[PDB]
């Protein structure tokens, strides 16, 4: 709304927020490791932007999941770790590669899969730092007096994923696998298995606190902060 | 919600704003490159420029409409500074659905979907 | 009614921190600009920073960028002026001045001012009056002093009963003021004339009758 | 960036005069330009802005004008409230104050009216003595006292008033302080009004 002239920036900027991520729900089931796509530091040739290259991988257990900033290697291409927050900063987010586990010939990666994704913007706000790929002059006519140095128009926007409701679901109901898209039928190769999930709608945090002195009075160098996750799965099958 | 008087801008009053666009989704299909239109400059108590309506083939890279409506930014605003940089030095086209319908052959629209 | 209180005589041993208050009454510090500028003593005006107290906004020259940290509380509808390590040139009045982005006329209201002294100690004063000997008069006018000596630091005020009260004088690490009233013949010595000097800064009240 | 020279530091004229203060700018501040007025002991009062606009309650007789890099600011019909420090002001780019302009009333006449007070006993109580002479009333500002303790001994302090708004006068008070005075004490002020230093006593 407001962010008049003129701009005066510091060396160090930053602040302490938060913010919650897109919603995504997804299940995918194979006898084949999910194949995942995220983008990443590739080599290539000019500005020093870095070369974007778009990598596949098997998405292992523990992989974050696009959170609203894209599927990127937050770890190489923003190396000042502190544009996106620490859970992904220095992690890689993969989103999975529908498009070539369903163009595969066998089709043995998807047998079966769902997916709920949604996300609005909640914050506009920009980068401090210097602006790489200065605004061409063409754009704008340029300023005098406090307008004479340009603000950084690097903007990037916070997630935020509305609302959780029961009734989009997609889980604590049962699918039949009666006839898939693709030419594995649901046949478990090799007497194994894969489900691949994403669940944001049961991303609570749970909130510790211990207490190491107690006093009469509140103090806050009393008490210790803690944060803890938990998840809670039960997998049931049926095989002919 | 409060913009009290009194208030006057200076010389120089423009801020660093960003917004998000419409949502628009929408693919039409045809063996003809798609008709779109756009508002330009036409050819008196007003200074106003006229207005007039212009037909064009929608090309790869065009911007579609984001709210502002659909127009030539680059010619009916001249001061570079009323709409976002990426449209603002370019032309904004909405597609003439009711001229691509019209037509006797109908070679522009086999089939069409839209959710603005 | 747009008032600007300003706190007034702060003296810091060099070298602490300061920091200045200055609090509107008649209109919201959230709506408007506060504006701070330094004055040293026989110097000119120097604009020391500008805050924005809807958002913390700060705009510095780049002189003060470093021992200058305005802050502003929209709760208090105070805004401050806060100076770290002071020294000898830190010394010097401070202004708190109001601005407005929507109607840009530079500066609308300022404060009366606060008056910044840096020293390691501070003394009460001390009063002898000043009265004539033989005396002419031929019937016509006679005028009397009071002689305020030794004190530390500004201000002292200095009140009568056209009287001139002339600037304090500093030297030795001391100050000297004076003022003096002109009376006819007819009022002293039938009409007690008492110069009271007050010293705020030692809790000083000391009345001098001639 | 913006530096603010202002010409000249002082002036000086009688009641009903115009004056006039100039002040060039270092770059173009596309006539954003204020004028101020400040009186001692007070803050800043703002007479106008952008060149030429007067603010309300600002007597017609105050003017501006100027563009570009140079500027001007005119005070007509003098009257004693006036005197007072005038400074401009930019503010296209951030703020830069010039160097002010001290204006003083030109008026003719003023005398000092001396009168000498020797030591208090409750000052020789204490240890001192302090002389001291009264300068009352007396014009221009530039006067001269000379102590001399028979026949010229010569710790002197001088306090010069500002120029009162009731009267166009100045007044200065001469302390000498001495300890253990015995030798009988008695000053003579040089002024522009008589020939011969005008000289108050005591024995």
């Amino acid at each position: 709304t407001s962010n008049r002239y003129p701009a005066q920036p510091g060396s160090d900027n930053r602040e302490c927020l938060s913010m919650d991520y897109k919603q995504t729900q997804l299940c995918l089931i194979g006898c084949k490791p999910p194949t995942g796509e995220h983008w990443g530091k590739g080599v290539a040739s000019a500005t020093d932007c870095p070369p974007l290259e778009l990598f596949n991988s098997i998405i292992e257990d523990g992989d974050m999941v696009d959170t609203g900033f894209g599927c990127m290697d937050f770890g190489t291409l923003q190396a000042n770790k502190s544009d996106v927050p620490i859970d992904i900063c220095n992690s890689t987010c993969k989103y999975p590669d529908y498009l070539k586990m369903a163009s595969e010939p066998y089709g043995d990666s998807l047998f079966f899969f769902l997916r709920r994704e949604q996300m609005f913007v909640r914050h506009f706000f920009n980068r401090a730092g210097k602006l790489g790929e200065a605004v061409p002059d063409d754009l704008y006519i340029k300023g005098s007096g406090n307008t004479a140095v340009i603000q950084s128009s690097a903007f990037f926007p916070t997630p935020s994923g509305s609302i959780v409701t029961s009734e989009s679901q997609l889980f604590n109901k049962p699918y039949w696998l009666q006839r898939a898209q693709g030419h594995n039928n649901g046949i478990c190769w090799g007497n194994q298995l894969f489900v691949t999930v994403v669940d944001t709608t049961r991303s609570t945090n749970m909130t510790l606190c211990t207490e190491v002195t107690k006093e009469g009075t509140y103090k806050n160098d009393n008490f210790k902060e803690y944060v803890r996750h938990v998840e809670e799965y039960d997998l049931q099958f049926v095989f002919q | 919600t409060s913009n009290r008087y009194p208030a006057q801008p200076g010389s120089d009053n423009r801020e660093c704003l960003s917004m998000d666009y419409k949502q628009t989704q929408l693919c039409l299909i045809g063996c003809k490159p798609p008709t779109g239109e756009h508002w330009g400059k036409g050819v008196a108590a007003t200074d106003c420029p006229p207005l007039e309506l212009f037909n064009s083939i929608i090309e790869d890279g065009d911007m579609v409409d984001t709210g502002f409506g659909c127009m030539d930014f680059g010619t009916l605003q001249a001061n570079k500074s009323d709409v976002p940089i990426d449209i603002c030095n370019s032309t904004c086209k909405y597609p003439d659905y009711l001229k691509m319908a019209s037509e006797p052959y109908g070679d522009s629209l086999f089939f069409f979907l839209r959710r603005e | 009614e747009v008032q600007l209180q300003q706190s007034g005589a702060e003296l810091v041993r060099p070298g602490a921190l300061v920091k200045l208050s200055c609090k509107a009454s008649g209109f919201n510090i959230k709506d408007y600009y506060m504006h701070w500028v330094k004055q040293r003593p026989e110097q000119g005006l120097e604009w020391i920073g500008w805050i924005d107290p809807e958002n913390g906004k700060t705009i510095y020259d780049p002189r003060f960028r470093g021992k200058a940290s305005i802050t502003a509380d929209t709760s208090s509808n105070t805004a401050y002026l806060q100076l770290s390590s002071l020294t000898s040139e830190d010394a010097a009045v401070y202004y708190c001045a109001t601005s407005n982005y929507r109607y840009d006329r530079s500066f609308d209201y300022w404060g009366q001012g606060t008056t910044l002294t840096v020293s390691a100690k501070t003394t009460p004063p001390s009063v002898y009056p000043l009265a004539p000997g033989c005396g002419d008069t031929t019937g016509s006018s006679v005028t009397s002093g009071c002689l305020v000596k030794g004190y530390f630091p500004e201000p002292v005020t200095v009140t009568w009963n056209s009287v001139h009260t002339f600037p304090a004088l500093l030297q030795s690490g001391l100050y000297t003021m004076s003022s003096s009233v002109t009376v006819p013949s007819s009022t002293w010595p039938s009409q007690t004339v008492t110069c009271s000097v007050a010293h705020p800064a030692s809790s000083t009240t000391v009345d001098k009758k001639l | 960036d913006i530096q603010m020279t202002q010409s000249p530091s002082s002036l000086f004229a009688s009641l009903g005069g115009k004056v006039t203060i100039t002040c060039k700018a270092s770059q173009d501040i596309n006539k954003y330009i204020a004028w101020f007025q400040h009186k001692p002991g007070k803050g800043p009062r703002l007479l106008i802005h952008y060149t030429f606009t007067l603010q309300p309650g600002i007597p017609s007789r105050f003017s501006g004008s100027g563009s570009g890099r140079d500027y001007s600011f005119s005070i007509s019909n003098l009257e004693p409230e006036d005197i007072a420090t005038y400074y401009c002001l930019q503010y296209h780019n951030l703020y830069t104050f010039g160097g002010g302009t001290k204006l003083e009333i030109k008026r003719a006449d003023a005398a000092p009216t001396v009168s000498i007070f020797p030591p208090s006993s409750e000052q020789l109580t204490s240890g001192g003595a302090s002389v001291v002479c009264f300068l009352n009333n007396f014009y221009p500002k530039d006067i001269n006292v000379k102590w001399k303790i028979d026949g010229s001994e010569r710790g002197v302090l001088n306090s010069w008033t500002d120029q009162d708004s009731k009267d166009s006068t100045y007044s200065m008070s001469s302390t000498l302080t001495l300890t253990k005075d015995e030798y009988e004490r008695h000053c003579e002020a040089t002024h522009k009004t008589s020939t011969s230093p005008i000289v108050k006593s005591f024995n």
